Parts: structure tokens; C-alpha cells; sequence
């Protein structure tokens, strides 16, 4: 899983290399880095059934035809998979934050999503709609610091680029 | 390769649960004992061709059977293929002590190690007194306590520092045996 210190120690092993100083420079900025980012973990976890419906709710707000017959929100089983796959990519977002690394974003919910949601008929644009409403509602004094809503925001830029 | 944030995380997946607060106060002490952590790494890597070179020495003065002819340290070739492994135990020690956590070493060292020492005769009785004594040298390197070189670092406590090391070392030697 992608994160500083496995980066580091994959390249030092690649070389078969002790560990050095630029290895050591490099893990001090991820605890830097930690206090941000698990702040915005802890909110995300503490009131994430709350931001998943906001930003589920949001799709919908946006494209209605999903719910048409032959479409992805026809029935309330498919539109209750598409709020579970909103609180599975928050889940990983709270992961990548934990983890200070793209890893756990990159390999449970990225690798393979363009092939699952074409066979299975899933719009991008629906699920990019959820993450800007998601990203977008950050208020940075009010639902965390500024710091850790840069961490935020941008883990969910990160998304958007992936799905576009 | 995970480290000890993605363990954290490869544990709430299973479990289909967010990080959550009591997890994230295991994480917080690694946070604040990230600077130890490196001096720790830092005292073994500095002094790492003197864990082994009396690791594999000191195997060999306990067996001189050793560097008799069949001995597995007998000849230079293999004398060298021997501190040359103790070199690769050390360094994948070394990493999961960056990582705070194990399974570098057990992934990219320690998958198929007693396997492959059955097949070259090498004797894996002498391989866990080469391990220990280098846990034993490790151990008090990050403790200062090395006999021959003392550092001068600000004081406190990292016997649970040296609980891991000793940890890992301790990984090698029940898969080898
Ligand atoms: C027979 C010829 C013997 C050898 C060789 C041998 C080796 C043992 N080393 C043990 C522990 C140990 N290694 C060192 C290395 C060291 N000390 C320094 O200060 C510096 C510098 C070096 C590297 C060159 C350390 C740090 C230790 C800890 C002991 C100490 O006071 O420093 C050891 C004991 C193993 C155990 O605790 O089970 C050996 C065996 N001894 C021979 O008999
Ligand atoms: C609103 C966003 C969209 C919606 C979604 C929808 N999801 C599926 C099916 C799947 N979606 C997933 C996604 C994940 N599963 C995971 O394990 C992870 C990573 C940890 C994620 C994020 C997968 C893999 C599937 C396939 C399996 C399944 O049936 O769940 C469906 C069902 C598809 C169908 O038509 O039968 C739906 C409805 N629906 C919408 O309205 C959106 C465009
Ligand atoms: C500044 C961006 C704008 C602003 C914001 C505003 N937010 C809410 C209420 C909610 N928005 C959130 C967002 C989150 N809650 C979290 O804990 C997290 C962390 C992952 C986020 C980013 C949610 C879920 C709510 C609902 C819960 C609640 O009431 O707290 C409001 C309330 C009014 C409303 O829903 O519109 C406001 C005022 N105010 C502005 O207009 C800004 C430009
Ligand atoms: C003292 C430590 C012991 C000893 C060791 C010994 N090792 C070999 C040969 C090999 N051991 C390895 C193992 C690894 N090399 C790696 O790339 C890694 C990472 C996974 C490790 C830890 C390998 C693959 C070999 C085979 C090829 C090679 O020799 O490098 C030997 C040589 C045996 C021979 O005669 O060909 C020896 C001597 N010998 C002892 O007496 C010890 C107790
Ligand atoms: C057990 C390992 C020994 C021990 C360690 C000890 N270190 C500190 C304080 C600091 N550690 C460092 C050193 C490094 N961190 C880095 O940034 C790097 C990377 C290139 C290194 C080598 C630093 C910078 C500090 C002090 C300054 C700061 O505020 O960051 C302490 C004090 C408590 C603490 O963790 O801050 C201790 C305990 N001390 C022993 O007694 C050992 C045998």
C-alpha cells in the first residue's frame, strides 16, 4: 500500500541499501504531516452516515433519469447499493488519511473500477457528482481545521481525477 | 510491505468499519515516539557491519566445526555467502523497525528460508546463535548500552523499542527452526 514509508523502503530495498538519512528526513514528515491528517479521519469516522447521504442524495439531485426503468436507481435495492458505494469510498478515503498514502484508495477501490462499471452499466459522472458535493461542503473552521481540510479536500480530488 | 498505519487500516476493512477513536490513539503513540523510532534505526544501521561481523564470528568460535572442511563457513566463497546473509537479515530488520511492523521481512526475507537452507546443507542450529547474538547487539545498541560505543542521546525510555527488534529477530529464528 502506497505510503511514505513503504515507498522509502521499496527503493532502499530495490538497491539493497540500509535505510539512511533521506530515508529517515522522509518518515519524520509523515509524522509531520499526522496530526492534520488524522484529525480529518476522526471526523469523517465520527459523522460519515451523515456525509455519505448528503453526498448520495446529491447524484440524484443531479440525475434523476437513474431512476428510469433500465437504469442503475430503478428499484430502491440498486439506489440502496449506490449510498453503500458512497460509504465504501469514504471508508477508504478514511483509510487513505489513516495511512497518509493513495495505497488502500488505489488498490480496493480504484484498480478495476473502470471495468466493473462499464459492464455494469454505472455512470463516472454520477459518482463524480457525489464527490464534488462531498469535497465542496467543507467549511474549514467549522467542520475541521484548515489544515486538515486540505487533507480532505484533496483526497477526494484525488478520486475526481481517477473516475475522469 | 505494510506498515503499522495500513495494518491499523487492513483491519477495518475486514471488519467493515472507519478507523476508529481507540485505533487512532494506538496510532497517536507512534506519532509521539516517531523520533526515537529513528534514532533506534539509526543506532543499528550505523554500526551494522559490527553486528554481524561478530554475529558469524561469534557462531564460529562456539562451533569451529564450522570452518573445517564441510563446514558450511569453510572456504572464502562461503565464508562471504554467510556474512553476506547475516547482512540481509539485519537490513529487513532494520526496515520493519522503520515500518512498525513485520511483514517486509517476512514477505521479502523470510518466504522460503528454511526451505532453501534444507536444499544447500546450510546449517540452520548455527543460523538462530548468529541471530541471537545479533538481537543481543541490536538490543543494547538502541538501548546505549552497546559495551565498547556509547552515544549521547536525550534520556528516556526505549525498552519498547527494543522489545520490537528483539521481536523481529525472534520472527527469523521460529522460521528457521
Ligand atoms: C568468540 C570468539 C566470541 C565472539 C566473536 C563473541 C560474540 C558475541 N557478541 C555478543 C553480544 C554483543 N555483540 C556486540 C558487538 C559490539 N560491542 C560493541 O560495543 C561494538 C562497537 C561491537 C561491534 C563490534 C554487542 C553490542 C553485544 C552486547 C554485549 C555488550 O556489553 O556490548 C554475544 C553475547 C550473546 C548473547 O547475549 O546471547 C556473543 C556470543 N563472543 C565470543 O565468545
Ligand atoms: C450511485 C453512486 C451509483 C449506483 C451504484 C451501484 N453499485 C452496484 C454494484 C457495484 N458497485 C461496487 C462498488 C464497490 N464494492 C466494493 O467492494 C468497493 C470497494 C471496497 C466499492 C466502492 C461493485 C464492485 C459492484 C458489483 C457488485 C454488486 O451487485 O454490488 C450496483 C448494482 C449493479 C446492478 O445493476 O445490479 C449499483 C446499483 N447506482 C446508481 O444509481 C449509480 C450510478
Ligand atoms: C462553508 C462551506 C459553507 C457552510 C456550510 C454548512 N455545512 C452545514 C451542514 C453540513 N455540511 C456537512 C459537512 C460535513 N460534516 C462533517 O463532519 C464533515 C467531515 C467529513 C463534513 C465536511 C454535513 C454532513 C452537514 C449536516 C450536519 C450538520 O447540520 O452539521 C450547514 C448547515 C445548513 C445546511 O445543511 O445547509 C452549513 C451552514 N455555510 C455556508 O453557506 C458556507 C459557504
Ligand atoms: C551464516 C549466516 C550461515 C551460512 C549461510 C550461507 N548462505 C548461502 C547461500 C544462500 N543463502 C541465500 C539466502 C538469501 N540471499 C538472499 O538473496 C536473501 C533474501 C531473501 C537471503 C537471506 C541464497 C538464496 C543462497 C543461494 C545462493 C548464494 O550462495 O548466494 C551459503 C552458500 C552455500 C553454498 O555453498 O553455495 C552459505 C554459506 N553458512 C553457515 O555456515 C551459516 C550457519
Ligand atoms: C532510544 C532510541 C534512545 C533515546 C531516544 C530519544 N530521542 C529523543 C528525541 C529526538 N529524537 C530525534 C532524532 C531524530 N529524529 C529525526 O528527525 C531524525 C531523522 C534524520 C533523527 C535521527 C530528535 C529530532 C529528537 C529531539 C528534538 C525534537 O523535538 O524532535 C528523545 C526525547 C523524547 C522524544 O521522543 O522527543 C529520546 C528518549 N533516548 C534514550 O535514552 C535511548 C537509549
Amino acid at each position: 500500500m502506497k505510503s511514505v514509508i513503504t515507498t522509502t523502503i521499496s527503493a532502499a530495498d530495490a538497491a539493497g541499501r540500509y535505510p539512511s538519512t533521506s530515508d529517515l528526513q522522509s518518515v519524520q514528515g509523515n509524522i509531520q504531516r499526522a496530526a492534520a491528517r488524522l484529525e480529518a479521519a476522526e471526523k469523517l469516522g465520527s459523522n460519515h452516515e451523515a456525509v455519505v447521504k448528503e453526498a448520495g442524495d446529491a447524484c440524484f439531485s443531479k440525475y434523476g433519469y437513474n431512476k428510469n426503468p433500465g437504469e442503475a436507481g430503478e428499484n430502491q435495492e440498486k439506489i440502496n447499493k449506490c449510498y453503500r458505494d458512497i460509504d465504501h469510498y469514504m471508508r477508504l478515503i478514511n483509510y487513505t488519511l489513516v495511512v497518509g498514502g493513495t495505497g488502500p484508495l488505489d488498490e480496493w477501490g480504484i484498480a478495476g473500477a473502470r471495468e466493473v462499471y462499464r459492464t455494469l452499466n454505472l455512470p463516472s459522472a454520477a459518482y463524480i457528482a457525489a464527490f464534488v458535493f462531498t469535497r465542496d461542503r467543507l467549511c474549514i473552521p467549522r467542520d475541521m481545521s484548515a489544515q486538515a481540510g486540505v487533507e480532505f479536500c484533496t483526497a477526494l480530488d484525488y478520486l475526481i481525477n481517477s473516475l475522469s | 510491505m505494510l506498515d503499522a498505519f495500513s495494518r491499523v487500516v487492513v483491519n477495518s476493512d475486514s471488519k467493515a468499519a472507519y478507523v476508529s477513536g481507540s485505533d487512532l490513539q494506538a496510532l497517536k503513540t507512534f506519532i509521539n515516539d516517531g523520533n526515537k523510532r529513528l534514532d533506534a534505526v539509526n543506532y543499528i544501521v550505523s554500526n551494522s557491519s559490527c553486528i554481524v561481523s561478530d554475529a558469524i564470528s561469534g557462531m564460529i568460535c562456539e562451533n569451529p566445526g564450522l570452518i573445517t572442511p564441510g563446514g558450511n563457513c569453510y572456504t572464502n566463497r562461503r565464508m562471504a555467502a554467510c556474512l553476506r546473509d547475516g547482512e540481509i537479515i539485519l537490513r529487513y530488520v532494520s526496515y520493519a523497525l522503520l515500518a512498525g511492523d513485520a511483514s517486509v521481512l517476512e514477505d521479502r526475507c523470510l518466504n522460503g528460508l528454511k526451505e532453501t537452507y534444507i536444499a544447500l546443507g546450510v546449517p540452520t542450529n548455527s543460523t538462530v546463535r548468529a541471530v541471537s547474538i545479533m538481537k543481543a547487539a541490536a538490543v543494547c545498541f538502541i538501548s546505549n548500552t552497546a559495551s565498547q560505543r556509547k552515544v549521547e542521546v536525550i534520556e528516556g525510555d526505549c525498552s519498547a523499542l527494543a522489545s520490537e527488534v528483539a521481536s523481529y529477530c525472534d520472527r527469523v529464528v521460529a522460521a528457521v527452526s
